[PDB]
């Protein structure tokens, strides 16, 4: 959320990438 | 030892021709050799999809385990599954790919602690609620995120 | 235990990712990679000069055991040199795929054990006259085989 | 050497490849 928190973005972009590669 | 030496190395090659036929040389190495494979698959559709922000993180003695924190939680905020511990392998291999690159080598061997201990402590319980290593490789042996990417292509 | 899975799953994917930048987790990761790149680098040499001819061993459990030992004795009779090695890595491995396309996967785990003690009775001697694995990768690391290939071509 | 020693044969097969591979 935080436009300044580079480390909860990548977190959220490594989840959004997550999800995708567990998607069959 | 040597013997011990002789033996791993043996243990690897042979492992290695194995999965090259479709094969495993045990559970462990074929849990390995998916993981492998889903870690690429992951970095690949990551770089496809967004730019490499590693250095944006300025990795620092003093600020390299609270970034792999806050990442690692955020990564975990809404829930588990196989392709979130897929990217949080991948993280720890990009966190240790810059420490290397900024001559800060010794993080590698933190870094590697630091995802043991996450492993245990966080990830076990739904790794043991949902079938194990075992059932993330019945999903993602034989390559099969990139084959799932291959066939919309 | 749990733990040693953990950290052993973590390690081989660390070392996996570090290799793929040119990086090694440990000298022995190191000496692996080299070997598995020599490995199929001599297989690629050696289908294009010759036909499989793994099948023509006719390996049967009261043969496999002598089949192995007359293969690598032969290959050793004039010398050795990392090459041969290579090369005894490498039929190590057809040997083993071979036994589980024979259905007689249990050969896996008695090849690897003769590979190891090959390795450590008759190979040992000559590895420490010539440098140990260290010079090995030296000679063979960032797949310089396959390199040396290219140029050719 | 005997025409019959496939196993022989491999062996030198493998030593020629070996020889190959280790030469730069």
């Amino acid at each position: 959320l935080e436009p300044n928190s580079i480390l909860g973005q990548v977190g959220r972009l490594l989840a959004l990438i997550g999800d995708d590669i567990n998607r069959r | 030892s040597m013997s011990q030496s002789n033996r791993e190395l043996v243990v690897d090659f042979l492992s290695y021709k194995l999965s090259q036929k479709g094969y495993s040389w045990s559970q462990m190495a074929a849990v390995k050799q998916a993981l492998r494979e889903a870690g690429d698959e992951f970095e690949l559709r990551y770089r496809r999809a967004f730019s490499d922000l590693t250095s944006q993180l300025h990795i620092t003695p003093g600020t390299a385990y609270q970034s792999f924190e806050q990442v690692v939680n955020e990564l975990f905020r809404d829930g588990v599954n196989w392709g979130r511990i897929v990217a949080f392998f991948s993280f720890g291999g990009a966190l240790c790919v810059e420490s290397v690159d900024k001559e800060m080598q010794v993080l590698v061997s933190r870094i590697a602690a630091w995802m043991a201990t996450y492993l245990n402590d966080h990830l076990e319980p739904w790794i043991q609620e949902n079938g194990g290593w075992d059932t993330f490789v019945e999903l993602y042996g034989n390559n099969a995120a990139a084959e799932s990417r291959k066939g919309q292509e």
